[PDB]
RNA sequence: GUGAAGAGUUUCUUUACUUAAUCAAUGAAGCGGAAUUGGGAUUUAUUUCCCAUAUUCUAGCGUUAAAGUUUCUUCGCGAACUGAUCCGCGUUGA
RNA sequence: GAGUUCAGCGCCUCAUGCUGAAUCCGGUGCGCUCUCGACGGCCCUUGAAAAUCCAACGGAAGAAUGGCCUUG
RNA sequence: GGACAUGGGUUAGUCGAUCCUAAGAGAUAGGGAAGCUCCGUAUGAAAGUUGCACGAUUUUUCGUGCCUCCUAUCGAAAGGGAAUCCGGUUAAUAUUCCGGAACCAGAAGGUGGAAUCAACACGGCAACGUAAAUGAAGUUGGAGACGUCGGCGGGAGCCCUGG
């Protein structure tokens, strides 16, 4: 007991080694890295046009889980399935009527670039689903615009992995919801205004503003403290 | 010796029985010994001084 | 993921070894160098002979490309003789010999003649 | 023509002689310890740098983070002697040999070793007998007015660093070589440039002076500033020549 | 690239920002901001106007943690917190 | 026991054999060559690097016990 | 006959090369150049070999555990460097062969004294000494490792000299 003799390290400057603490903000991170983390922050500043900008603003989190709750019904098939329903088919085109009587209409939702741009166009597409991380923004820097002009329901989400998910694929940039049960009209309306309640109601002023532009950190806390006086 | 001579040497033909030895003189070791001590009594009063 | 080194390393990966699915060579090549490619044949001028009778040592014409620890096995597994030691000389003309001494239970001289170049 | 020596000092056998030096005489690491506190240091050996006129003195410290010393190569000033204790950082006391920001010293005091830029190392008075003079300091946008041994003035940021005192060696062109052997053995640790010979006592070929019954330029030995190289030979772009007597 | 002033439906000058771009240093090693902490004057005072630092030593040593509330259960040189305050759009400076 | 010098016997002599001795005691040096030791002078000239080897500070780690076989 | 012809002759753990690095050369990253190629050598690179036992029947280098300024190579038969001498031998080889007598480096590991019924030896007032006298990293120090000239002193060999 009176061996146990506390040896405490005063740690300033000059007296003794410094410990080993955290130097994850002073590490020399390797080049992809160091240039995704720059990249985002010239993104963040470097104040962005309207058309780049109206993006970054999402769904909230109820509207989204809401959204892709009602999209986890409307799966677009497996392999497997698809399979099991060839071999239905094969046995009952031998006997049995066409498909007016084995397999009924598909209800899925739709995806693929091309083919939700033709529907928008089309107006047979109730619901557009457009993802927000879309590395070439080209490819969807127009959907919004368009959704407009046609009148169909717009919303933007993350994660075009998410996206992809419901698809059985590893990315989809874009979904359309086309047809739908009877039961469930009322819960997709519900989606559709408060859709329209964020994305659709604000496309004019969305037009009309410009991400970006904030410098942050250092910058800010030097003007606060400069504005401080 | 030559430097690799040293190698077939016994260990204690290569030093001296003492702190320090086969590193530094016998004058050096004392000076250090001294040294050491009278600065960390310095360093002693200098916290019961400011106490 | 806290890190106390302001340098950034290669973290270590599996590293897996090479499970070829076809050999690249179809059938290995036999041990090259044997012991019948180590002797090529005794040397008998009159330094050899002086050598074999008053040395206890076979002075053999060996090839370029063998050393030592082949020769005393070549010679071990041809002439059923254990050498004590081996000196290696390349003659001006670009072969090599080997002196090749016998232990005192062997006697250089009946090998000689078991081999039958005397 | 042909390609003057001036155009062919552009290396090679021009280089700097470099083997019997003990290396670089930069300061140290601007770090955390220099820029908050101090750090004392103890000089352990005071040596002679060949190609230099100075001695060089070579100081340990310990490393911060690491259980290790450090060995600096400091530009040794007059009166600094082996054992004694160095102490680089802003809170160093003003004494001969310490390193101190040239923003924390009093104003007309003597320097040596001197940064251009933080972080430098040391840029200004750095030969033997030579220093720099602190005139003035500005706090606002902190810049510190400095007198540089030629006489010029020169506007360095309030966080270079400096040491204390005047660089050792003494007046050292204060004695005649009195040698040619003397000039031969002071340039031959320092590189290839002695002897020089004359412009004049060459051929056209070889120099623009070069040529002529007599040993004469021919032209003025003023050329302008924007020369070509392999004209830009004798006095570059003079704003006056000759004796003076007097004047600022 | 982005903004503020002077001026005869328009841009000439200087005067601010940094991410473009440039330079330097380094093992990209402590950049910036918050809570107590004692002076400090607003004041029958409220961090409201202000920022404060641990090593001067004599040619010694200084690393592979000690001490602490408390967790198996106290076979342990056991696993965590703390000792080493928290946070972050920036490796630092020009 | 080597080597050297000298002296005899085999005498076709052969693997060249055998038999005898001495190889000892002292000295010298501004001598020559090499080397080592302690010094002095000269430099605005201060007169390589690395492999490799050694030593130190420091304490990581270790387990015998029936007062006697047994291990690190 | 150093000519012509026919045969023979060079034997190494200790001699050198091989190892290291110098001036320098030169890949790689990266950047130029239409290109042949040029610059560049921790350079603006995710540039990794060394150190502990976490698990394991049991008295041992493999799967993981968090590391920390490692780093391409080539470049000296006069630089640095582990270690051999004597006698003899051939027509021609000798620090290499023979006889005798040694030394160095690396690999594994039979004793033995010491000390422990509990920790890893003693002696000297000191310089320091011994037959051993536990020692992982990390750090530090030393050797390698150094100019030139002049005189002085010692040793070896040679020269000289008395029996």
């Amino acid at each position: 007991n009176p061996l146990f003799v506390s040896r405490p390290r005063s740690f300033g400057i000059g007296q003794d080694i410094q410990p080993k603490r955290d130097l994850s903000r002073f590490v020399k991170w390797p080049e992809y890295i160091r240039l995704q983390r720059r990249r985002k922050i010239l993104n963040l500043r470097l104040k962005v046009p309207p058309a780049i900008a109206q993006f970054q603003k999402t769904l909230d989190k109820n509207t989204a889980t809401q959204v892709f709750k009602l999209l986890n019904k409307y799966r677009p098939e497996t392999a497997a399935e698809k399979k099991q329903r060839l071999v239905a088919e094969a046995e009952a085109v031998a006997n049995g009527k066409s498909a007016q009587d084995v397999s009924k209409k598909p209800y899925n939702v739709k995806y693929g670039l091309n083919h939700v741009v033709a529907l928008i166009e089309a107006k047979k597409a109730k619901l557009v689903l457009i993802a927000s991380d879309v590395d070439p923004i080209e490819l969807v820097v127009f959907l919004p615009a368009l959704c407009k002009k046609m009148g169909v329901p717009y919303a933007i989400v993350k994660n075009k992995a998410r996206l992809g998910t419901v698809i059985h694929q590893k990315t989809a940039a874009v979904l359309a919801v086309t047809e739908v049960r009877e039961e469930d009209k009322n819960e997709l309306a519900s989606i559709v205004s408060a859709v329209d309640a964020n994305f659709s109601a604000k496309y004019d002023e969305s037009r009309r503003k410009w991400g970006g532009g904030i410098m942050g950190g250092k910058t800010q806390a030097l003007l606060a403290k400069r504005a401080k006086a | 010796l030559r430097p690799r001579e040293f190698a077939r040497l016994s260990h204690n033909q290569k030093k001296v029985q003492r702190a320090y030895g086969g590193c530094l003189s016998a004058n050096a070791v004392k000076d250090r010994i001294v040294r050491a001590f009278l600065i960390e009594e310095q360093k002693i009063v200098k916290q019961k001084l400011k106490q | 993921k806290v890190r106390t080194s302001t340098t950034f390393r290669r973290p270590k990966t599996l590293q897996l070894s090479r499970k070829p699915k076809y050999a690249r060579k179809s059938v290995a090549h036999a041990p090259r160098l044997d012991e019948y490619k180590i002797i090529v044949n005794p040397i008998n001028s009159e330094s050899a002979m002086k050598k074999i009778e008053d040395d206890n040592t076979l002075v053999f014409h060996v090839h370029l490309k063998a050393n030592k620890f082949t020769i005393k096995e070549a010679v071990r597994k041809l002439y059923s003789v254990e050498p004590v030691k081996i000196n290696t000389l390349i003659r001006p003309n670009g072969t090599k010999k080997a002196f090749v001494k016998l232990s005192a239970d062997a006697d250089a001289l009946d090998v000689a003649n078991r081999i039958g170049f005397l | 023509g042909r390609v003057i020596r001036a155009q062919r000092k552009s290396g090679g056998i021009f280089q700097a002689h470099t083997r019997l030096r003990k290396g670089a005489a930069q300061l140290r690491t601007l770090d955390f310890a220099e820029r908050h506190g101090y750090i004392r240091g103890v000089v352990q050996k005071i040596i002679h740098d060949p190609g230099r006129g100075a001695p060089l003195a070579k100081v340990a410290f310990r490393n911060p983070y690491h259980y290790r010393t450090d060995v600096e190569t400091f530009v040794a000033t007059e009166g600094m002697y082996t054992g004694q204790f160095v102490y680089c950082g802003k809170n160093a006391a003003l004494t001969v040999g310490n390193v101190l920001p040239v923003g924390e010293m009093p104003e007309g005091t003597i320097i040596s070793n001197v940064e251009e830029k933080a972080g430098d190392r040391g840029a200004l008075g750095r030969s033997s007998g030579n220093y720099v003079i602190i005139v003035g300091h500005d706090v606002d946008t902190g810049k510190t007015r400095v007198k540089l041994p030629s006489g010029a003035k020169k506007v360095v940021p309030s966080s270079a660093r400096g040491v204390v005192g005047i660089v050792a060696g003494g007046g050292r062109i204060d004695k005649p070589l009195l040698k040619a052997g003397r000039a031969f053995h002071k340039y031959r640790v320092k590189r290839n440039c002695w002897p020089r010979t004359r412009g004049v006592a060459m051929n056209p070929v070889d120099h623009p002076h070069g040529g002529g019954n007599h040993q004469h330029v021919g032209h003025s030995t003023t050329v302008p500033r924007q020369s070509a190289p392999g004209q830009k030979v004798g006095l570059i772009a003079a704003r006056r020549t000759g004796l003076l007597r007097g004047a600022a």
